[PDB]
């Protein structure tokens, strides 16, 4: 029946990755999350007048297993690469992702999308310029959310579904 | 009728329960929310115990209430007051007559007596299973001291005693089995004879018992304090949650020790002898339920320097295939069949830990801490019942011991491995790739051939055990 | 994976919970720190049917004998246990059965007799006696040590089985 497009967050940890996700397949309008829950990870959205079911893996928590990253990895047809906008050490370990992704899949054309994530009140010290410049030489969409108004995280998933489809 | 309670402006705890202080979820009640002071009535309930709360409560509540904040509330809830006596026992003792006392009885047996042995367990619970609150403040050591220390009356006088004599025990800090272990395997490399110790070398068996030990020690050292509030995520996760680090860079360790034995491993027919061994370990972490010690091997067959090497796993037995992709297909659909496996199988075992992690950082990152409610702010304690359950299950798998027998030498050779070197992540694992692409080039590329390395046979023992008089 | 509710019950100091620390963690405990009430968990394949045993381990000292009619209500199945160097505890145990079965309002409660302590080997408390009570009570009488493990499993997974078969 319908397409089922697997999805792979992918980030530094500690600085609210995990949100992103959450506040996605989340009862949108009630604060709430069971991880545990079967399928707290699957969601049947409509994109472009298309029904599709997502399955997203994030892994969030398990960073220091870091020779597991290749088989999680795996898994993936599309990719979320996000790093916080206070925390400049998780965007410069955005390319280091992209070369990961790139070699577990075996292409250098991966369906990916930058994503840069408002965590807290903290101070930016990203700025939408240098994150908008590093996508752009990438030839990848970037998507700017926050953790805690929902702002943005639709369009981040929904973006890399279309890049999938175009690919 | 029920028992008067004292007045609640003298006694905080008999406020009377309402929708702007407690709210439960739809025989004991379970609680959704509440303020501190209904969460510590309800902790130390006259009608019921309930020991999982208290397990709950203690190893949550400091993202609600700091450690010293929690003793000066329960001391105040054990201090009850009294009733005065009623008509009948005034009338009693006007005639110069003993009153009856009755209701004064009745509180003391219904009431008092229950909640101050309830706030004693919460202490005891808190000095056993706990004790780092005291560690980590000497002065919150003095006043739990001095609080049971002056505890008077005959009523509680048997755990006052008792809790304090745990108390200094605390301060200055053995398995018994239904048979003996089985006998240690040895292939080529002998006892004593440390210097020769390699994968192909020591018995495939024992290398997954001795590997199932330090594993089993790793988890089982992994305390709730390390997990909760997210600790192992932050900042000052070296100082939080050491155990839990030094159990992850041993599962890391391995894996890439595995990948390293492969790719070094040059010439085809030797690596496939390489590859098949580690399979062979794989089949006995299995029958010991060291999932752990599975996933580290399916991880290193899945790295990008393993998983290309088509030559290698075309000449693996089929009988291994399957045995691999059992494995592998363990942590297929979110690990649907591993955690199934998990609740089905006899213990000891030793769990995989990331899915703890995972299941803890979400739950917390969420819930929100509290519940706005009639213009109070309640505490969500569902959002730390869900954590603890997850702690709950991680310490169940904590306690049974595995019966096997240490063998110092393989366990320090284990302890010692060092795969990486003084390289950085980065640089091994492209000399890792990058020896992958030497031994077997992408295609059209031809496949040379390599000299052999080995000079010992490469033929397994197997991995069913043996047993001599 | 059925879920057991097992409560542990009997005097003071005759080794409840060095039995349920016996069989959680395979440890002796020496020391004698009375209970007020503790709560274990165990994974375990019985008869070939993997469950889980929560198990509450109560307070014998009669300073809380008014407290017990609220983990009567909830556990599932009984261990009574008495001492068998100590006739006092199994005279108590008849007290115990009684307060059982008025709580849960019934005459059929999964319960086994176990008497402890058997690798001391000065006995007060004869087999045969504590049999004749078991029979009298329509229950199996185990005796075990929590010290070398004897028994211990037997106790606690015949409870289990009998729960099972209620
Ligand atoms: C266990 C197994 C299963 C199937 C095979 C086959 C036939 C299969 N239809 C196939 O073409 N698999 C391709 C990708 C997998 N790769 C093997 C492998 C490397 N690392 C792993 C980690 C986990 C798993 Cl499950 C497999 C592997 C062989 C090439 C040939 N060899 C096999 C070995
Ligand atoms: N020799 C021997 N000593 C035992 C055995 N079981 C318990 N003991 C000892 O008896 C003492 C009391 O044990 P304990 O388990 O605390 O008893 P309890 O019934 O739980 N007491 P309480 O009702 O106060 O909680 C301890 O010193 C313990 O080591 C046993 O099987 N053999
Ligand atoms: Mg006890
Ligand atoms: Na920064």
């Amino acid at each position: 029946g319908m397409t089922e497009y697997k999805l792979v967050v992918v980030g530094a940890g500690g600085v609210g990755k995990s949100a992103l996700t959450i506040q996605l397949i989340q009862n949108h309008f009630v604060d709430e999350y069971d991880p545990t829950i079967e399928d707290s990870y699957r969601k049947q959205v409509v994109i472009d007048g298309e029904t599709c079911l997502l399955d997203i893996l994030d892994t969030a928590g398990q960073e220091e297993y870091s020779a597991m990253r290749d088989q999680y990895m795996r898994t993936g047809e599309g990719f979320l690469c996000v790093f916080a906008i206070n925390n400049t050490k998780s965007f410069e370990d955005i390319h280091q992702y992209r070369e990961q992704i790139k070699r577990v899949k075996d292409s250098d054309d991966v369906p990916m999308v930058l994503v840069g994530n408002k965590c807290d009140l903290a101070a930016r010290t990203v700025e939408s310029r240098q994150a908008q410049d590093l996508a752009r030489s990438y030839g990848i969409p970037y998507i700017e959310t926050s953790a805690k108004t929902r702002q943005g995280v639709e369009d981040a998933f929904y973006t890399l579904v279309r890049e999938i489809r175009q690919h | 009728g029920q028992m008067r309670l004292p007045s609640a402006d003298v006694y905080r705890f008999a406020e009377p329960d309402s929708e702007e202080n407690i709210i439960f979820e739809e025989g004991i009640p379970i609680i959704k929310a509440g303020t501190v002071i209904k969460l510590i009535e309800r902790l130390t309930y006259h009608m019921y115990a309930d020991p999982n709360f208290v397990r709950t409560f203690l190893t949550t509540y400091r993202s609600f209430c700091k450690p010293q904040e929690l003793l000066s509330l329960i001391i105040e809830r054990f201090e009850i007051p009294e009733p005065e006596p009623t008509e009948a026992d005034r009338i009693a003792i006007e005639n110069g007559d003993q009153p009856l006392s009755a209701e004064l009885k009745r509180f003391r047996k219904e009431y008092i007596q229950p909640v101050q042995l309830r706030v004693l367990n919460v202490c005891r619970h808190w000095v056993e299973h706990h004790f780092y609150d005291f560690e980590r403040d000497a002065y919150l050591l003095q006043r739990m001291e001095e609080f049971i220390g002056t505890v008077r009356g005959k009523a509680m006088k048997k755990w006052v005693e008792s809790i304090t004599k745990i108390i200094q025990r605390k301060k200055i800090a053995n398995i018994t089995f239904q048979s003996s272990p089985p006998t240690v395997e040895w292939h080529i490399s002998r006892p004593g004879h440390i210097e020769t110790f390699d994968l192909l070398t020591l018995h495939p068996i024992e290398i997954a018992r001795q590997l199932t030990l330090l594993e089993s020690d790793l988890y089982r050292a992994v305390q709730p304090s390390e997990l909760v509030g997210s600790v192992w995520t932050k900042e000052d996760k070296e100082i939080n949650s050491p155990n839990l680090l030094k159990m992850i860079r041993h599962t890391t360790n391995l894996t890439l020790w595995f990948e390293k034995c492969i790719v070094e491993t040059e010439n085809l027919e030797e690596r496939v002898a390489v590859v098949s061994r580690i399979i062979e370990i794989l089949q006995v972490f299995q029958e010991l339920n060291n999932f752990n010690g599975v996933l580290e091997v399916v991880s290193a067959m899945n790295s990008s320097p393993v998983y290309r090497l088509d030559h290698t796993f075309e000449q693996i037995p089929s009988r291994q295939k399957k045995i691999l992709e059992e494995a592998h297909e363990l942590s297929e659909d979110h690990y649907k069949k591993y955690l199934a496996k998990l609740r089905s199988i006899n213990p000891p075992c030793v769990p995989f830990f990331g899915i703890y992690l995972t299941n803890i950082l979400k739950t917390e990152e969420g819930n929100p801490e509290v519940l706005k409610r009639h213009g109070k702010e309640l505490i969500n304690f569902s959002k730390r019942r869900k954590v603890a359950e997850i702690t709950g299950e991680i310490q169940q798998y904590q306690n049974q011991p595995y019966c096997l027998r240490v063998e110092s030498d393989i366990k320090r050779f284990f302890e010692n491995l060092n795969p990486m070197g003084n390289s950085m992540e980065k640089e091994f694992t492209d000399y890792l790739f990058n020896k992958s692409l030497e031994i077997e080039p992408r295609n059209p590329k031809p496949l040379p051939r390599f000299p052999k390395k080995y000079s010992y046979p490469l033929k397994s023992p197997g991995v069913r055990p043996s047993n001599p008089r």
